[PDB]
């Protein structure tokens, strides 16, 4: 112990660092982007400012969000899908214009690591699907459907479609409706969060 | 009644 | 365009295929005879002895 | 590039005080920890105070404590109660210590001051040797207890230093060589006694050598051997 | 020789010691091994870790009512054994009450929680809790000395201080922390039954409910009894009676510590998983 | 037309398939039969680098066998005194997702690379004292997903774009490109001559290279699903290969097939790690049922359980010297067993 006391010495104060590092990091909320190509993510991520992983960060009401949007990716989701285990919410979202996301919220939904992971999801191109429904029925995108044609109705059945492959009672799927031209995703995320924070913490206690 | 006086649990 | 993939898998294909080889029962002895010569000095299959162990 | 320069030496009058400051740049000084060596004006150095990274651990020498304290990028050295036993240049050093690491690899330019136990204690057989260029040479260093420890890291280390400059370390744990240093530098021994051996000698490689331990503390220098040409 | 009630507290306080040791010890070490220290799992460690020091101190008390008196050690332990005692029952019963105000501050704000209930808070907290405990445990330890004044050893102490000490320690040890556990358990199940959580209300209902049972029940013939016999003097019926079931209501007091982990620490479905897993 | 071409290969195919099948002689097993067991081979753990707060994902033991470092996603790279248990060394990262790491022969380079397709190199021995990021390996499409060192300057990678890279890191240039996988591409293992390098990728197959001509030699099939992991015997003669279909396969260079299969019908967790000794005698590969066992790797027969760790295990591997056989998991604790 003629110097080695001055190698445990760096030691623990390199190791003093990490804790006070991990404490200071383990205060963001981490979110998961998801969706189809040009399934509009990228303007909502982009309402709130600020080709691997590009993540987006965001203090909203003394919260830290951290967005990972990770369609850069266009590789095997299976090998990489579970480092995102940890995340508190997946954000997913689905393109109204457009059935085919369909099989991707089944995969996230049934997802081995995701089976206690809140998906938010959001329901943008409000009024794209609109006029779309205004010029042609709703049947065609869903031909089995045959039930009354309003956009006030088509909207609920296709929310209804996406909710029902939800397997798990430990996951509540927060839907909402986007036009991509309101400021009220923030708001939405933000209460999302908040439930799913409560809902952990009390897990945790076992009082849930 | 003295023996009973005499016990008295470690706890008061 | 896929008739260049195709001709550059065949080729390729070719060229995996022109290498030689050997017994199978070579690679098993001469696997047999690395893992022999060097046994006495794989620590972990010997136990270390405290004495010569770094970590005792 | 790497600089330690400093300041704050000069004539003073015995008994009073004085603030020797060291200014560091150029690396990461908040993860060093720096040392104070002095030498007097006529023999050879002598280790004075060490302050650990984040200030830790702080030690002096036993002619040291009790009149100096040790405390961005700037050591300082505040001292009390100067005596006419206290003047010689003060070297301020750097070092850092981890597995394979490097203690003593820089030297700063120094400052001049002038005033109006059971130590291991470490000699060298000779204090003059000279030399031609081009025939190799040798200088030894012994001590008083055995430098190896359990495991196996024998706590000497070899100095250089050449007149009119700074010393530059040359061998660190009497086995490996520094960087920046040509191979011709070796070092050697076993337990008790050292030698630095130097094979083809060029001209520029004069100077007087300084053998030092890192053992325990407080690290008492040599007698250094002046290889003069 | 003995009564039946004596003989009752005595098999009772044998069989609390065994099932709360086996207990606590179980999941003390699956916590201390097997399990890391979250921000949640870190109050279980310290209440049980209480418990378990508690039962563990039980049996020297059920020598004592073996040997009906008659100190057979020396001063040191008749002055440190009960001041041990009370302080593991005390840091039991305030680390319960720190337990329900961490559940009521978890759900009335979760957006504070997010960024300041780290885990050295946590340790700061369960810290105060031993430290307040200790304070309130300390007078036992002064005021008890060794005497014998007799052919036989005794260990003691209306004096006024023990009135004092007796008043103080029943309010903090008993009423605050019922007025609220009660509180805040209430105040969460109100919150349940507003919205986003139809899923609960029925085992956090439940849970609650036992827990605020259990400790009122197990606390209040200590108390109860604590205050008769100060109230009431000896040489007399009640006051015969409230002797005779002191012990028992000691016994029921220290069965609270082996009630505790059954409670708190075993409800978790994910640490039920690991302590069977690792049995 | 297209339809010659499919012709022509499928015959070059069975011809493969063939002349594989001729020099089958006898199987592996058949011949090491004779061969006593090693019996149990049960270790303890004798030290716990207890310094990582969340998932650990690599760790490569340094060339003098006593600095480990370990890559996390806590956003740290630390590299481990194992004698001592202290850290000489925290790297905060740039991007906290990463998937792979390696100490360079010579000890003074450590590279990290991951989800942000970039494999970074770091300098341990610089002047000033500090790491600092020498170079960044920016140009890869996918994920990478694991580096190797061949000295200070030649660095070989392997990423999800289906191709493996030799880099120059004193220039950033991509020298050498591999192709010829379908799927993403997961491990990778240097020789030890450190003129052939290995290729894991999820085709379900295993494809070997040369790092000067830069041509595919062979590829070996045989695995049900992607290969996780993959490792070179130290004789440089045989490879063994992690898949997720919970076997163990050993292939040989100069075989051109597949030598032997561990399996076993108790175990169905999908393999993550896979190493072999320094004699060649046992093949210590990892699990995702939490525990590490330890393979004969010519009696194709289990030895010992590394059990202990609390979740799955994601990297294992010896020592140069082969005292210790290190582990990591997603528990943040890397465990040293002797």
């Amino acid at each position: 112990s003629a110097e080695e006391r001055a190698a445990l010495e760096r030691s623990k104060a390199i190791e003093k660092n990490l804790k006070e590092d991990g404490i200071s990091a383990a205060k963001d909320v981490k979110l998961l982007l998801l969706g189809a190509d040009n399934s509009g993510k990228s303007t909502i991520v982009k309402q709130m400012k600020i080709t691997g992983i590009v993540e987006t960060h965001f203090t909203f009401k003394n919260l830290h969000f951290r967005l990972f949007d990770v369609g850069g990716q266009r590789s095997e989701r299976k090998k990489w899908i579970h480092c995102f285990e940890d995340v508190t919410a997946i954000i997913f979202c689905v393109d109204l214009s457009d059935h085919e996301s369909l099989m991707l919220f089944d995969s996230i939904c049934n997802n081995k690591f995701f089976i206690d992971t809140s998906i938010i999801l959001f329901l943008n191109k409000k009024d794209l699907f609109g006029e779309k429904i205004k010029k042609s029925p709703l049947t065609i995108c869903f031909p089995e459907y045959t039930g009354p044609n309003t956009y006030e109705d088509a909207a609920a059945y296709i929310q209804a479609q996406f909710e029902s492959k939800n397997r798990s009672p430990n996951k509540e799927i927060y839907c909402h409706m986007t036009c991509a031209t309101d400021t009220n995703n923030a708001q939405v995320i933000f209460d999302a969060v908040t439930d799913i924070i409560i809902a952990n913490n009390l897990r945790g206690c076992g009082l849930y | 009644q003295h023996r009973r006086d005499h016990v008295l649990g470690l706890a008061r | 365009a896929s008739i260049a993939q195709a001709r550059k898998l065949v080729e390729q294909l070719k060229m995996e295929a022109n290498i030689d080889r050997i017994k199978v029962s070579k690679a098993a002895a001469d696997l047999m005879a690395y893992c022999e010569a060097h046994a006495k000095e794989d620590p972990l299959l010997t136990p270390v002895p405290a004495s010569e162990n770094p970590f005792r | 590039d790497v600089q330690l320069v400093e300041s704050g030496g000069g004539l003073v009058q015995p008994g009073g005080s004085r603030k020797l400051s060291c200014s560091a740049s150029g690396f990461a000084f908040s993860s060093f920890g720096m040392h104070w060596v002095r030498q007097a004006p006529e023999k050879g150095l002598e280790w004075v105070a060490y302050i650990s990274s984040g200030s830790g651990t702080i030690y002096y020498a036993d002619t040291v404590k009790g009149r100096f304290t040790i405390s961005k990028n700037t050591l300082f050295l505040q001292m009390t109660s100067l005596r006419s036993e206290d003047t010689a240049m003060y070297y301020c050093v750097r070092s850092i210590y981890y597995y394979g690491s490097s203690p003593f690899d820089f030297w700063g330019q120094g400052t001049t001051l002038t005033v109006s136990g059971s130590d291991i204690v470490m000699t060298q057989a000779t204090s003059s040797v000279p030399v031609t260029p081009g025939e190799s040479v040798s200088i030894s260093c012994r001590s008083s207890k055995s430098l190896l420890h359990s495991n196996g890291n024998t706590y000497l280390y070899w100095f250089l230093q050449r007149p009119g400059q700074s010393p530059q370390l040359l061998i660190y744990r009497m086995s490996n060589l520094a960087s920046g240093v040509p191979d011709r530098f070796s070092g050697s021994g076993s337990g008790t006694a050292f030698t630095l051996t130097i094979s083809r000698l060029e001209a520029e490689d004069v100077g007087v050598y300084y053998c030092m331990q890192h053992l325990e503390y407080p690290l008492t220098f040599g007698a250094g051997t002046k290889l003069e040409l | 020789l003995f009564q039946p009630q004596d003989i009752a507290s005595m098999v009772i306080l044998g069989l609390t010691c065994l099932l709360g040791l086996l207990g606590n010890g179980l999941v003390l070490w699956v916590a201390g091994v097997k399990m890391k220290t979250t921000v949640n799992t870190v109050w279980f460690l310290h209440l049980t870790l209480a418990d378990f020091l508690c039962c563990l101190s039980l049996p020297f008390s059920l020598a004592h009512l073996i040997l009906q008196g008659h100190w057979p050690y020396g001063l040191f332990l008749c002055k440190l054994i009960p001041s041990i005692i009370i302080l593991n029952m005390f840091a039991s019963v305030f680390l319960l009450t720190a337990i329900s105000l961490d559940r009521c501050l978890i759900v009335h704000k979760p957006i504070w929680c997010q960024n300041h209930r780290n885990v050295r808070t946590a340790f700061a907290i369960c810290g105060c809790v031993w430290v307040v405990a200790f304070v309130m445990c300390v007078p036992v330890f002064v005021y008890r000395d060794l005497f014998i004044m007799d052919n036989r050893s005794i260990c003691r102490y209306v004096p006024t201080p023990l009135m004092a000490i007796t008043i103080t320690r029943l309010v903090v040890g008993f009423l605050v922390p019922f007025f609220i556990m009660v509180i805040c358990y209430s105040l969460i199940v109100f919150r349940m039954r507003k919205t986003n959580f139809t899923k609960s209300r029925n085992k956090t209902f439940r849970v609650a409910v036992a827990v605020v049972t259990v400790f009122f029940i197990c606390w209040t013939p200590y108390h109860l009894v604590g205050v008769l016999l100060l109230i009431t003097d000896p040489e007399s019926s009640l006051g015969e009676a409230v002797m005779s079931w002191d012990h028992m209501s000691i016994a029921l007091a220290s069965a609270n510590s082996c009630f505790n982990p059954f409670l708190y620490a075993l409800l978790g479905k994910d640490f039920r998983k690991k302590a069977r897993q690792s049995i | 037309e297209l339809d010659q071409l499919r012709q022509e290969a499928e015959q070059l195919k069975n011809q493969i398939r063939d002349a594989r099948k001729a020099c089958a002689d006898a199987t592996l097993s058949q011949i090491t039969n004779n061969i006593d067991p090693v019996g149990r081979i049960q270790m303890r753990t004798r030290r716990t680098l207890r310094g990582h707060l969340a998932k650990i994902y690599a760790m490569h033991w340094g060339t003098d066998s006593r600095l480990l470092v370990s890559a996390s996603q806590d956003g740290k790279l630390i590299i481990w005194d194992s004698y001592t248990t202290n850290k000489v060394h925290a790297i905060p990262l740039r991007s906290s997702w990463v998937m792979t790491c390696a100490y360079a022969p010579s000890g003074n380079y450590v590279a990290c690379g991951g989800l942000d397709n970039i494999c970074s190199i770091y300098n341990l021995k610089t002047r000033e004292g500090n790491v600092r990021v020498s170079r960044e390996l920016a140009g890869h499409t996918g994920y990478l997903s694991c580096c190797r060192f061949l000295d200070d300057n030649q660095i070989v990678t392997s990423s999800g774009d289906t191709t493996c890279a030799l880099w120059d890191i004193e220039t950033g240039q991509q020298t050498t490109t591999f192709t010829g996988h379908t799927g993403d591409v997961m491990s990778l293992s240097l020789a030890p001559d450190t003129r052939l390098f290995v290729s894991g990728a999820c085709d379900a197959s295993a494809k070997l290279w040369d790092v000067r001509e830069g041509m595919c030699r062979q590829t070996f099939t045989g695995h049900e699903s992607d290969i996780n992991a993959i490792c070179f015997f130290p004789n440089g003669n045989a490879f063994a290969t992690g898949s997720d279909d919970a076997t163990c396969r050993l292939f040989d260079l100069r075989a051109d097939q597949e030598l032997m299969t561990y399996s076993h019908d108790n175990i169905i967790c999908g393999i993550t790690s896979v190493s072999f000794s320094k004699s060649g005698r046992l093949l210590l590969a990892g699990y995702d049922d939490f525990n590490c066992n330890v393979w004969d790797a010519l009696k194709a027969d289990r030895a010992g359980v590394l059990a202990g760790h609390d979740n799955r295990v994601s990297c294992l591997g010896v020592t140069d010297d082969g005292m210790a056989v290190a582990t990591g998991s997603w528990d943040s604790f890397l465990k040293i067993w002797n």
